[PDB]
């Protein structure tokens, strides 16, 4: 299988957190090939000769099967919509990795006029433009949730996958979703999962409930994604 | 006579072009490097925000390096708010900072394996990178709550404390890292002064040499004493780059007595540890010793710390709207200072990030030039850079 | 409709300790399990549901028998077990943490285990997942209501609270016992409660209740292979007394039956709620 | 027509809003049949009386041409559940009367835990559990809205109401919604009128661009009703 | 021998319910009032929130009466924290009290003029009203920002100054206020006083009797050290109805030194303007009165007014999450108390808010009885029953 | 596609107060009418962009003449008029407000008086709307660097900036004028402006502009009747100089051109994004 690491309008945590699987990165590698990743390999590199100018592009090769995309869209770059259309063109399957490509995340505070670019305002996620065919959200999302993603992409695990194929259509996520969906909703137990899963401590159980620190909130969907009271398939059931 | 461009270059994080111009036997003659990466911003919508979510979002930087843009962002905040941090939070602090340069620095000889590595030596060699970088993660996750992105490194000193059971076991990480490094120090440091490429190109001698100054403040923390902010400016593309290539570059230009200044460890080296070397291979070398400097500073901590002592400081978050607050510290990469203004209600008027990269950008475009541009890269990977970072 | 879910064998046990006896709830299955478990270093930290002088609840991360020991006992309020559960594997440093809850939790536990998206570095720190049964759960302020409103007791002198034939149960420190008809406790419950379709913990590694099994016993659901092999470390180092469900009263059948009114109940519940537009688990 | 007024889980200021109308609420209330509203009719009284009690209920009339609802529904509540079904089963049209109604507002907060009522902690906007057939935003909405809204009710101007019966189908609101339709996708061309929308002052117009300060923000819905780069139906630009 | 059950009652805000045990001539042996309004619970979110929220959030605790709870929201934030308003602000948030007031008296009797006013009489009697509560709303919109919650209700004062322009008008607005009120006083005293409703029907003259005592602080706004807190002791329904009733009731039950205390208008005529009448009728008639106070009393906060002023104080919101901060506020209905503990970043650890038609609620159980029950929701109507304030 | 609006009548005019002219960037005309306003009563209020040392942009709440005039003069980068529009009406209590906007602010206001949701006791109380040209507008630093880094002019030594003849202006506090191609400046616009469909402000009271009328002079259109009545006022009373756009050069054909050319340009990327899937008013 070929895969390929796209590196969009991110912090490239994401990738280091496929880092952090450690010595089994080398097992992961070994089991695909990484046809493409500017921060890992020097692919894929072609020389373009006029009689004034060499020009040595590493590109974004054809055939990927699996492109690991992550960082937001920056629309008022062409390089970056460029990217992500050319990732969609040439990847069979296309993971938003981490919140910035899966719904914005840190990136949707981004609101322009810094130096040396300071049109630069509009970071969307990368479902805003291109199809997503599983989105993983957190930032970073962990380790584990990853070789687990590859490992089903690469074992056909279609039912492990369901969860983050239906998130794939949604490009919004905030801490208010547990309120919104859950606490709003007569779901919400107080187990507390949400809390114990956000990276920022956004959240903080109050008398068995969840309060959202909303100014601390990254919106990277980690605690939607962990509310066992929104998505719960069977699969989890198994126990051994 | 003929133009050369390299892009994106590779192996160091982020997005970067090389526009280079070469004369007819390849030598460089004017060199650029420069960030092409979207500016998220961060400085900008950081305005109007409050304290406590600086940490948080400037984290965001970098997923290499998110620990030093944290603690710059808080210590900024504090010296904005004459915030002092407990005695064992600000241990635990640089034991953070000291925990992700303990897996940047592996993670670097990691992305120029490549280059330096023998192919039969590169599995070996990764193995024991990523021995390194997990206990150098274990520490930022211990300490900072997360290893990539640490909630724990707050205005005040740090939020959580450990126990005597994590520090033993930080420590007893710390001593077999310690054998890794003395490991990878002895296999890498006669690569690097060999001057020698895995595929056996010879590097020449003058290779990234340059003529600038050096600014480090610290050897494994920081100290914002041993810099005068008053003289570092920022300049525009546009004062470095021609006028095609610098409507490109995302990142100021800064400067120190309006000179260009390089940062990162062999900076720290040349002001700490006697280290003189000029050129692209002494930086490595410099990086590869700093290893040892950083674990034994790590373990020195742990013999320190008072696990119960207290961690955040009491002191509300109450700025005056005027005060520059500065936060410097030694990033992996370099001299990393943020600046905040912060109002009476503890929301951040001014923001200002100058990142280790931002520093090392324009030097890296000159220290290329007088070499041979099939040397460009391995120069432009020897200052590690990182260029999310940098543009911020 | 499956009445338990997946379990290897089902006991009824007590612990041996006579000191855990006299703090526990039922037979004292999960202070024997926690304390074996650190005792013997199968465990370095477990989450503990521990209670102030007003049974208000506050979730912990337990490190030394005594806090097993203070946790020990049922407290008819919401406890978010599992929001401490990063906490105990960062700044605690627990490599075998052993986790306790109703059965929402659990299912909570075992789905951050299969999706960790935001639990990096917790799955495989996870030793001994053990579940308590659980037919509902209440706001403070509505089991405050039940306690001093119907049974005439201040939340400071409760000593213990139960529920059992048929009915809420007050033990004052004073010597008193009040009863009321669970009848009374309904309109107080967690009405998120009412979806719930685990009554015996299923997806625990032990699950263990007080149903089924004679006051002071535990009715115990071995149901993984890292239970197993926990449980029969308890058996074989004589830290559980344990006899054959069969052999004791009133025995599985009250367990399956309030199992099975438990998920036909909510189940109407799950359609009722579907019906009308709100959104369910699935 | 026949309007009555339907006080959910409101605090009854949208009702307010449009007394503040003033001396035209005569006007209002002689150009239509106020046959029911708690706080000022009392409409419509039935007694029942068997031999040991009186009961002297004031019941929902039917035959309802237009309701307008106030507030948000408590799903723990049955009398609550009761009425907004009660309304919509009785309205031939009914109008989301402020945030509460229409996306839920200040009550998407509630989480419950207090007396005497500590069960009640699952608010939802009315359009969660009944068809909505327009929603007004805002907390409250003004009475110049109000009245505009009743005006084109009663006259079929359904080009003008057109806004109100597409905000009927979103029951979520939030400061992020210029952030993620506005800001994030190239729009947002710093007018400031979202910040001069807001009823909480949460939106803070900075280097041309608005901050939303998240814990101010009451998710009343009038700033993304205001927003000229998501909703500029045509009408708006007929002038004198 | 029956029992009577109203339900909702009419003409008053938000959703009750009367319960009443009657003989077999319909008088009134025991008497129930009760909210059944679903609790939104204000107190318990607002934990875990930064105070700034809480003016905004308890705003809508109710619609008509919204300046009340922002009022003594930030008065206690305020008392816990320590802050000092700046006496301009001070007197900007006194005088959107008053406004408030002014639009909410007129209000009630709107909403009373069913029973009271002769159906010739309505339309103008109306119009008088619109007219009031037009400058009662022009007042909280010009000072608060918004008639209808005002965010400039905030810790530390007033977030706005006005002009001296503004303060011309509302002066104009106040001295035409006060025409109409005299011309309200005038129709409406003779009616109270006739204990006749406009259908003929006789009111006893007992009506509405209790024999409790009375809390006010204030004529205008609020005086937190007239009253001891440690006194005021909140009880549940099961204390004051029978069972049945008890578990429908929405509200506590607020008790002074163990005992019902009626507030509101009559409460204030009591405390300051000597005003010694029991029952119903004189509640409707101090109320009255009451119109003529406020808007004096505006026209002298104007008169006090420095338009240049400061109005916020430069003061932190910071606590010591112990001190329970008390705010209290003299409410169109009556006494308001707001209590809150802040840590020392500014979060709310602990809330509560004692409404003034949660003390009103028991006293109104206890006021129909002796009377028939055709009057009792005559008597409740006199209190001017707000029940989303008193439940929040 | 229609190229202006609907309009009255389209005038070449001129503020006759010199010192008016002094210190506006074109004819006055917002001056002019903001001035007279004032001093007559017709307004008590004005909403202006007014500029820092450095042409940073604040909007403000003007009152008084010389606030009118500290404000005169184009800045070309976003300052938000419309963000005043309810504390003027407010804490600064005025009931004849004047607003002044780009076409997008003027659209604002339009939208905010159609459907008033959080703009309670606002709508009545705008007395006058004057919307000035507008192609392109942009953020700070983007103007920034056009100005100082092509233009080679610090912003504080800036005293005037305009745009015409193809290019950008810079006037110089200390005499220099220089000019850049207008193509250099587009790289730096506010990418927002890309989509937007209206020149001329179509739906103002009064709109004024540059383009179509000589220096000094500017091309103003007469669209509503409150505009007309505040026009004619101001002509009767002399505080305008006024000739047909016909007898001006370069004239109305030039505003046309102009126009259209944002109207079919911005179409293009209307569609663009339609196409895309990005979000597009409508
Ligand atoms: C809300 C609730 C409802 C229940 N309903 C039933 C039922 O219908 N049928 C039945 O057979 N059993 C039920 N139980 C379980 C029963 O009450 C006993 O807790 C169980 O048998 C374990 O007792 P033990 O003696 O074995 O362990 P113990 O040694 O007594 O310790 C019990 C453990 O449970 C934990 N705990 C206590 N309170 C809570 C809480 N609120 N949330 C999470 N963990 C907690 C403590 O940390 C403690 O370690 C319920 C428990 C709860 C909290
Ligand atoms: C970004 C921008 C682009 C423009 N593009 C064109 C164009 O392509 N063609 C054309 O003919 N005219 C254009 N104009 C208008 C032109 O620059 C003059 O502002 C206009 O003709 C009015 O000049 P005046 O002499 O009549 O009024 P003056 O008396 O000079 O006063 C001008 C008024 O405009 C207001 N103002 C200044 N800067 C801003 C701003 N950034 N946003 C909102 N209001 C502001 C001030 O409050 C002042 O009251 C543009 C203006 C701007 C701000
Ligand atoms: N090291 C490092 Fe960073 Ni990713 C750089 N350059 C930060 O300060
Ligand atoms: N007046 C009044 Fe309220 Ni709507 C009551 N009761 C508030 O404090
Ligand atoms: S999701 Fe988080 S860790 Fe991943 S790229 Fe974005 S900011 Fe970095
Ligand atoms: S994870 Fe648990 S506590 Fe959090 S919102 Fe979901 S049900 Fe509630
Ligand atoms: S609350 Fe926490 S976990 Fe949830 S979206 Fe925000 S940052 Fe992510
Ligand atoms: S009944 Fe279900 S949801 Fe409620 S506390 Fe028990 S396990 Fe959790
Ligand atoms: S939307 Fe606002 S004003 Fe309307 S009922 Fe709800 S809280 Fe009250
Ligand atoms: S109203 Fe819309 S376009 Fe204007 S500033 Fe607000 S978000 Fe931007
Ligand atoms: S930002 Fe303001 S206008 Fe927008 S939803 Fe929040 S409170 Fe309402
Ligand atoms: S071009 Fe359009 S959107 Fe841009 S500033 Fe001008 S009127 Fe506004
Ligand atoms: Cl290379
Ligand atoms: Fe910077
Ligand atoms: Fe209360
Ligand atoms: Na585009
Ligand atoms: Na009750």
């Amino acid at each position: 299988v070929k895969i390929a690491h796209i590196h969009l309008c991110g912090c490239t945590g994401c990738l280091i957190s496929l880092a952090d699987t450690y010595e089994q990165l080398l097992d992961i590698l070994n089991s695909v090939e990484l046809v493409y990743a500017l921060t890992l390999v020097d692919e894929k590199t072609e020389i373009r000769e006029t009689d004034d100018k060499i020009l040595i592009e590493r590109e974004i090769p054809d055939d990927i099967d699996i492109a690991l995309v992550e960082g937001s869209v920056c629309l008022e770059d062409e390089h970056s919509m460029k990217d992500v259309f050319d990732a969609r063109r040439k990847s069979k399957i296309v993971v938003a990795l981490g919140a910035c490509a899966a719904t914005g995340g840190i990136t949707r505070f981004c609101r322009g006029g810094q130096m040396s670019k300071p049109v630069h305002s509009s970071f969307v996620p990368i479902g805003d433009l291109i199809k997503v065919d599983l989105a993983l959200p957190g930032c970073p999302p962990s380790p584990e949730a990853l070789v687990n993603l590859i490992t089903a992409a690469l074992n056909g695990d279609t039912e492990y996958l369901e969860i983050y194929a239906e998130l794939a259509k949604k490009t919004e996520a905030c801490g208010c979703d547990l309120l919104v969906n859950v606490i709003n909703k007569s779901l919400c137990m107080g187990c507390g999962s949400c809390a114990a899963s956000c990276p920022t401590r956004a959240i903080e159980m109050i008398d068995g409930k969840p309060n959202v620190l909303k100014e601390l909130c990254i919106k990277c969907g980690a605690c939607s994604l962990q509310c066992p009271r929104i998505r719960f398939p069977k699969l989890i059931e198994e126990i051994e | 006579g003929k133009i050369v461009e390299i892009h994106p270059t590779t192996r160091h994080e982020g997005h970067t072009k090389l526009v280079l111009k070469v004369d007819d036997e390849g030598i460089v003659e004017k060199g650029a490097y420069l960030s092409v990466t979207p500016v998220r911003g961060f400085e900008k919508f950081l305005v109007g925000k409050p304290a406590e979510f600086a940490p948080i979002a400037v984290s965001r930087f970098c997923g290499i390096c998110p620990v030093a843009h944290a603690t710059s962002a808080v210590e900024a905040i504090e010296d904005a708010c004459d915030i002092t941090p407990p005695k064992d939070g600000l241990l635990l602090r640089e034991l953070c900072g000291i925990g992700n340069k303990m897996h940047s620095h592996p993670l670097h000889q990691f992305l120029i394996s490549p280059d330096y590595v023998p192919k039969d030596d590169s599995n070996e060699f990764i193995k024991r990178v990523q021995a390194m970088r997990r206990i150098g993660q274990y520490i930022v996750d211990a300490v900072g709550g997360e290893a990539i992105h640490s909630p724990n490194i707050k205005v005040g000193g740090m939020a959580k404390q450990i126990t005597e059971s994590t520090k033993a076991k930080m420590y007893y990480k710390c001593k077999e890292y310690e054998k890794l490094a003395k490991e990878q120090l002895e296999y890498l440091i006669p690569i690097f002064e060999s001057r020698t490429l895995n595929d056996g190109t010879e590097l020449p001698e003058k290779l990234g040499y340059h003529d600038f100054g050096y600014i480090a403040t610290h050897p494994t923390y920081g100290d914002r004493t041993k810099i005068d902010q008053d003289k570092v400016v920022e300049y525009t593309p546009f004062d470095v780059y021609d006028k095609d290539v610098a409507i490109q570059s995302s990142t100021t230009v800064p400067t120190y007595n309006g000179r260009l200044m390089e940062v990162g460890p062999r900076a720290r080296f040349s002001k700490f540890f006697d280290f003189k070397e000029k050129g692209a291979m002494a930086l490595h070398i410099a990086r590869a010793y700093e290893i040892s400097v950083l674990v034994k500073r790590a373990m020195e901590i742990l013999d320190e710390l008072n696990v119960n002592g207290k961690t955040m400081s009491d002191e509300p978050i109450v700025g005056d709207g005027e005060k520059l607050g500065l936060g410097v510290h030694e990033a992996a990469r370099g001299h990393n200072t943020h600046q905040a203004v912060i109002d009476k209600d503890g929301n951040i008027v001014y923001y200002n990030a100058i990142v280790a990269t931002t520093w090392n950008i324009p030097v890296i475009s000159k220290a290329v030039e007088g070499t041979h541009y099939k040397f460009a890269e391995h120069i432009v990977r020897a200052y590690d850079p990182c260029i999310s970072c940098a543009t911020h | 409709m499956d009445p338990f879910g997946k379990y290897k064998t089902v006991v009824s046990a007590r612990a041996a300790d006579k000191t855990i006896l006299k703090k526990c709830q039922d037979g004292g299955i999960v202070s024997a399990a926690y304390i074996y478990g650190l005792e013997n270093g199968l465990l370095d930290g477990v989450i503990v549901a521990d209670k102030d002088d007003k049974l208000q609840t506050t979730p912990k991360v337990a490190t030394t028998v005594d806090e097993v020991l203070e946790a020990a006992g049922t407290k008819y309020t919401v406890c978010p077990t599992i929001s401490v559960i990063k906490s105990a594997v960062r700044e605690y440093g627990c490599e075998k943490l052993g986790v306790v809850g109703t059965p929402c939790q659990i299912i909570a536990t075992r789905k951050l285990m299969k999706y960790p998206i935001g639990f990096r570095h917790v799955p495989d720190k996870l030793a001994l997942i053990v579940g308590i049964f659980c037919m509902e759960n209440f706001p403070y302020n509505g089991m405050k209501t039940i306690i001093e409103e119907h049974c005439g007791i201040k939340m400071e002198d409760v000593a213990k609270t139960d529920i059992g034939k048929g009915k809420f149960w007050v033990y004052s420190k004073w010597g008193d016992v009040k009863s009321i008809k669970l009848k009374e406790t309904h309109p107080y419950e967690q009405q998120s409660c009412h979806v719930c379709m685990d009554y015996t913990a299923e997806l625990a590694d032990i699950s263990t209740g007080s149903v089924g099994s004679p006051d002071g016993w535990s009715t115990v659901f071995i149901r993984t292979a890292q239970g197993e092999e926990f449980f029969n470390k308890m058996v074989e180092a004589g830290a559980l007394e344990v006899k054959p469900i069969e052999e004791v009263k009133p025995g599985l059948g009250l367990v399956e039956k309030l199992s099975l009114t438990k998920k036909e109940k909510n189940a109407k519940e799950i359609e009722h709620r579907k019906e009308i537009g709100l959104p369910v688990p699935y």
